[PDB]
């Protein structure tokens, strides 16, 4: 029975959510990582990341030159505009 | 780089206590400088 977001401005996973920097970079903001035995002990195994912000590189949920239009008419949308 | 690409080519760390005797100064043994103007409106740090 056995990824905080810690201090970080943003969250692991939701980042892919078009969350945009002006730099980033990773190494092994106090990301901790925990395990847990049933909700019941907790033990941490830590990332951390240093960033600028601004615009230039952008997280996406999945993967030269043109750029597509995912439109949906006349329906609640969640849009990213 | 063009105001479009950053690189920490390094980090300068500080420590600080609160507290005085040290203090920034625009220039480098006693009696204090008083430049002091009157009526005209002054910036001041008195």
């Amino acid at each position: 029975r056995w990824i905080n977001t810690g201090n970080c401005p943003f969250s692991f996973g939701k980042v892919n959510n078009f969350v945009k920097f002006g730099s980033v970079c990773f190494s092994l903001c106090a990301m901790p990582i925990v395990a847990n035995w049933a909700y019941s002990k907790y033990y941490t195994i830590t990332l951390y990341v240093s960033w600028s912000d601004g615009d230039g590189i952008t997280g996406v949920p999945q993967p030269g030159v043109s750029s597509f239009m995912n439109v949906t008419l006349d329906k609640c949308t969640k849009y990213n505009i | 780089w063009a105001y479009s690409k950053y690189y920490t080519i390094g980090t300068l760390y500080v420590s600080w206590s609160d507290g005085d005797g040290i203090t920034g100064v625009p220039q480098p043994g006693v009696s204090s400088f008083m430049n002091v103007t009157l009526d005209k409106c002054t910036k001041y740090n008195i």
